[PDB]
């Protein structure tokens, strides 16, 4: 997260970290057994970490659970990042508590102008590298399709939306992939891609969760 | 450029996804 503030410990209880040695993507706990993330986050041997704030330091609310199964969306395209979504089933259910809680799925898509919360442990510099210890937050509006498509000519499919600021200066960024974009208490977005971070006229691009609610509720209750 | 927001160590550009490149402190971006 570039431009953001510090969420505070466990105030975003559905945020998880995907770890293979180190933190490399986020995700969102959508019940005690399943997390949603970006399909480009797929790796074999994911460990999922719940109840984190400081990723380097054990504060004892955490739960560490391996992924038992990862189900990349059937129409995922790694060249275009279209359908950039994936479900991870946990090897055990997590315990839900006040630090560890799941986020609802939307019943409709959200409109342009609607303010959302984005979180993650990714890079906080738009030039250079600075990776934080503690979870950062950002509030950012869904931008129009027009303005998205013109920011990224050719690259915006119907499964994506832009959120952020055409001015630059605040955006998500590397190591935030797969993490939540939450608007009115529903998971609308997954952190997916951008051209740089926080660059003027290049807002972040997010997977459009409302286009997938069926496929998720399908997959989850069938696996 | 299309660069996914994953945290990925690299040593050369060609290590990275998509049209990310390998930047100065050994991470894609």
């Amino acid at each position: 997260i570039v431009g953001g503030y510090t969420c505070g410990a466990n105030t975003v209880p559905y945020q998880v970290s995907l770890n293979s040695g180190y933190h490399f993507c986020g995700g969102s706990l959508i019940n005690s057994q399943w997390v949603v993330s970006a399909a480009h986050c797929y790796k074999s041997g994911i460990q999922v970490r719940l109840g984190e704030d400081n990723i380097n330091v054990v504060e004892g609310n955490e739960q560490f659970i391996s992924a038992s199964k990862s189900i990349v969306h059937p129409s995922y395209n790694s060249n275009t990042l279209n359908n950039d979504i994936m479900l991870i089933k946990l090897k055990s259910a997590a315990s839900l508590n006040s630090r560890v809680a799941s986020i609802s799925l939307p019943t409709s898509c959200a409109s342009a102008g609607t303010q959302c919360l984005i979180s993650g442990w990714g890079n906080t510099k738009s030039s250079g590298t600075s990776y934080p210890d503690v979870l950062k937050c950002l509030k950012a509006p869904i931008l129009s399709d027009s303005s998205c498509k013109s920011a990224y000519p050719g690259q915006i499919t119907s499964n994506m939306f832009c959120a952020g600021y055409l001015e630059g200066g605040k955006d998500s960024c590397q190591g935030d992939s797969g993490g939540p974009v939450v608007c009115s208490g529903k998971l609308q977005g997954i952190v997916s891609w951008g051209s740089g971070c926080a660059q003027k006229n290049k807002p972040g691009v997010y997977t459009k969760v409302c286009n997938y609610v069926s496929w998720i509720k399908q997959t989850i209750a069938s696996n | 450029r299309v660069c996914p927001r994953i945290l990925m160590e690299c040593k050369k550009d060609s290590d990275c996804l998509a049209e990310c490149v390998c930047l100065e402190h050994g991470y894609c971006g």
